[PDB]
């Protein structure tokens, strides 16, 4: 990861954690997260 | 009453150019959306319920 | 006009197109809103195209 | 009416969403104009000198002599335009024919976030900046330069070498002064 | 009315009879029969694709 | 219940109509995004405040939730100064002109230098080249044109 | 009278619709405007015409 001195860490994907996303895309779904309506996850099982 | 800007005033002349000395390197941001919710509607339980 | 509750609870009313002097819409009682005073003697009152 | 307003709010709440889609629809056209006219971060002003190796500019910078800052385009445009407008005032003074019976029926007009005069700033701003900048004062700081090296290095971008100009300035200032007046003899005809 | 009912979570108030939802549609209910708050909620439903 | 069906009817009927408009201004922005990725990240575009604000030099996306972000570094000037200058040099009574510089001097010396960041050479006839005389240019400074 | 008002909102209804597409397509308009002037007052543009 020696790209001419430069840094790409906060950009690349990180291997280690189990979702392909760089810091940098994680901040933004973090950012956007706070209000998110499309709940696909939901199905005929929410009757609580 | 709305401040456009700050005043500026370029010192022109016959005879005199600015050339720079340095640089900066700028990197900004810039977001555009892409695509929306995708939904669907019922109209025989939208419209009449049971 | 307000700067949001989570810093101030003050707010500015905005009467939009109606001439301040013209219009003396500080009438006693019987307007919408009645509750609505602002008669703003002291306050300053800042008319705007 | 004040029945067939209670009347009326049994229909829900339909009022909310034209309000508000009228309401974005006022925000999206002071965008556009905030977007369009408002891309420079300082308002420059040029010099006191209207020497620029022989190009005249007059027309289209603005003078002092009126009290709207416009150049003599912008007030030809305005005139042209001038005959349907919003009405130039809002204030009720004058409505006790064709605005206060719309006013009447709950139909007004929002007056837009920028007035003609910061327009015509920023219209003066961006003058400035590619007359006495080219280029330069909209990729960072604005950087003087001889307008004909200005030309000339443009010559140079479209392909043909400076030497060019720096041979036919005086012509070449001619031929823009002759169609700069062209324009604008253009634009004051009757043919709008 | 059709729909699934399940035992509530609902904490109904002694003059409360009736739940409701955000759009006039009463999800919970008291049995007029022996005092039981119970859930209303509409059948599985869905769109069908081929 | 006419009464309601035609009041739901039409209410649905408005919120396609207003879905379709949202469609028609995302297909728009999504249309520009596209365009801005194809012209920024996989090249560079000459396009001046479109790949960012300055001179671009590359652009790196970012996947955003119902969008997406682009990073777009670009090449700004800084610290500028003051420079003298002038259109032609004048050597031997036939005008020279520099190749893809300008020409500047701090006061005393004449040198050229490309524009967009001061690298003052030497006036040399491989840096100039020769097109007429010294009588047709204005502004026009003689000085010494060095043959190596 | 709720014959008139469902009338007099469909109207309405209309015009907000068409006032939208308008200004959807005034929107476009600006965005045109304003790379041009990005593109040709702030910079020399090689594309063609
Ligand atoms: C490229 O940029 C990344 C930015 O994430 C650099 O990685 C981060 O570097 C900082 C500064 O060295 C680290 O902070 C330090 O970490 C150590 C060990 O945890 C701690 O003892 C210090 O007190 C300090 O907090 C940081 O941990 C490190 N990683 C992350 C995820 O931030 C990286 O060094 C840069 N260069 C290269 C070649 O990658
Ligand atoms: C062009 O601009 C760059 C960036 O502004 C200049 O590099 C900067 O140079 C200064 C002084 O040489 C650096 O300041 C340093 O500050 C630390 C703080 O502890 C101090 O310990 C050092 O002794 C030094 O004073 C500054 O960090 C550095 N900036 C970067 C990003 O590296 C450069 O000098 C400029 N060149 C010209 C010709 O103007
Ligand atoms: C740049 O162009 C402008 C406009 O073409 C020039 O101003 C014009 O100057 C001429 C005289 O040189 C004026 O003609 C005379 O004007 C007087 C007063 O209006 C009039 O009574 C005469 O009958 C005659 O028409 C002309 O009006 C005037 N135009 C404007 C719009 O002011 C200006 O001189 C040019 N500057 C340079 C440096 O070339
Ligand atoms: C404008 O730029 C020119 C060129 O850079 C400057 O001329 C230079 O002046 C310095 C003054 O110290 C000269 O350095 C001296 O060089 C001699 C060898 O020739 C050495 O023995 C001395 O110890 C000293 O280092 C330099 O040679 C000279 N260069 C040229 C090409 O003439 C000039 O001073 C600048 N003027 C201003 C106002 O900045
Ligand atoms: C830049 O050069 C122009 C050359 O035309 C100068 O304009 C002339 O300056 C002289 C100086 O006395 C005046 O007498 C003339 O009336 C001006 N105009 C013309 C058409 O000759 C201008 O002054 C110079 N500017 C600077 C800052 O040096
Ligand atoms: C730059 O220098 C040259 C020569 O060093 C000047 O050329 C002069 O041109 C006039 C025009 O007839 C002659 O009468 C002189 O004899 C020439 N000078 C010499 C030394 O022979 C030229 O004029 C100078 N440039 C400027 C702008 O003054
Ligand atoms: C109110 O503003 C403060 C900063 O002045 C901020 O820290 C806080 O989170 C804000 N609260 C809300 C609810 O927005
Ligand atoms: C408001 O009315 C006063 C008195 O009639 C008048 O002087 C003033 O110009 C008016 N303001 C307007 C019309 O904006
Ligand atoms: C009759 O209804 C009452 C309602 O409170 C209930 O308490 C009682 O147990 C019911 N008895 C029978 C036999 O259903
Ligand atoms: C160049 O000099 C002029 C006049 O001395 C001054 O107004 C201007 O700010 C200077 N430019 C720079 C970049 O210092």
């Amino acid at each position: 990861k020696y790209f001419g001195g430069f840094n790409f860490s906060q950009i690349l994907p990180d291997p280690s954690k189990p979702s392909k996303r760089s810091f940098i895309e994680d901040l933004l779904f973090n950012k956007v997260t706070l209000a998110d309506a499309g709940f696909i996850k939901q199905y005929g099982d929410c009757l609580g | 009453t709305m401040s456009l800007g700050a005043e500026n005033s370029v010192a022109y002349s016959n005879n005199s150019i600015a050339i720079p000395t340095n640089f900066t390197i700028s990197v900004t941001t810039e977001i555009l959306p892409v695509s929306m919710t995708k939904t669907s509607v019922d109209c025989t339980m939208y419209i009449c319920g049971d | 006009i307000t700067p949001g509750t989570n810093t101030s609870n003050q707010v500015a009313v905005l009467y939009q197109g109606v001439n301040c002097t013209e219009v003396p819409v500080a009438i006693h009682a019987d307007q919408l809103t009645p509750t609505w005073r602002v008669y703003s003697t002291g306050s300053n009152v800042f008319q705007t195209r | 009416s004040t029945e067939c307003s209670n009347l009326l709010l049994q229909y829900g709440s339909f009022c909310t969403q034209l309000k508000r889609a009228l309401t974005g629809i006022a925000v999206e056209q002071d965008k556009n104009t905030q977007e369009v006219f408002a891309q420079v971060k300082q308002i420059y002003k040029t010099p006191p000198i209207k020497y620029f190796g022989g190009f005249n500019f007059s027309q289209i910078l603005p003078d002092p002599s009126k009290p709207s800052k416009r150049s003599f385009i912008e007030d030809l445009l305005f005139n042209k335009v001038t005959l349907a407008d919003a009405g130039f005032i809002k204030q009720y003074g004058d409505c006790l024919d064709l605005i206060c019976a719309q006013k009447f029926k709950g139909l007004t007009v929002l007056p837009p976030l920028l007035t003609d005069e910061m327009i015509a700033q920023y219209t003066s701003a961006l003058l400035a900046g590619t007359i006495t900048s080219g280029w330069t004062f909209g990729a960072g700081a604005a950087l003087q330069i001889p307008f004909a090296m200005q030309m000339a290095y443009r010559f140079n971008g479209i392909g043909v070498t400076q030497n060019v100009l720096y041979e036919n300035q005086k012509l070449i200032a001619n031929q823009f002064n002759s169609a700069i007046g062209k324009i604008q003899d253009s634009l004051s005809s009757t043919a709008s | 009315g059709t729909g699934v009912l399940t035992e509530s979570n609902k904490k109904f108030l002694p003059f409360q009879q009736f739940g409701r939802d955000i759009a006039d549609t009463t999800d919970a209910v008291r049995d007029p029969q022996t005092l039981e708050i119970l859930d209303i909620t509409p059948c599985s439903f869905g769109g069908v694709s081929v | 219940i006419d009464r309601l069906i035609t009041g739901r009817l039409q209410s649905l009927q408005t919120y396609v109509t207003q879905q379709l408009i949202r469609a028609a201004e995302i297909r728009a922005s999504a249309n520009l995004a596209a365009t801005k990725m194809s012209e920024c990240v996989l090249g560079q575009s000459k396009r001046v405040d479109f790949c960012g604000k300055g001179y671009h030099l590359m652009s790196f996306p970012q996947s955003a939730p119902h969008g997406v972000v682009f990073l777009h570094v670009t090449y700004v000037p800084a610290q500028e100064k003051n420079f003298t200058t002038a259109p032609a040099i004048c050597h031997d009574g036939k005008a020279h002109f520099p190749r893809e510089g300008v020409f500047v001097s701090n006061g005393t010396h004449w040198f050229v230098t490309q524009r967009n960041f001061y690298e003052p050479q030497i006036i040399t006839t491989d840096n100039t080249f020769v097109s007429g005389n010294c009588d047709v240019v204005i502004g026009i400074v003689n000085n010494t044109v060095y043959d190596p």
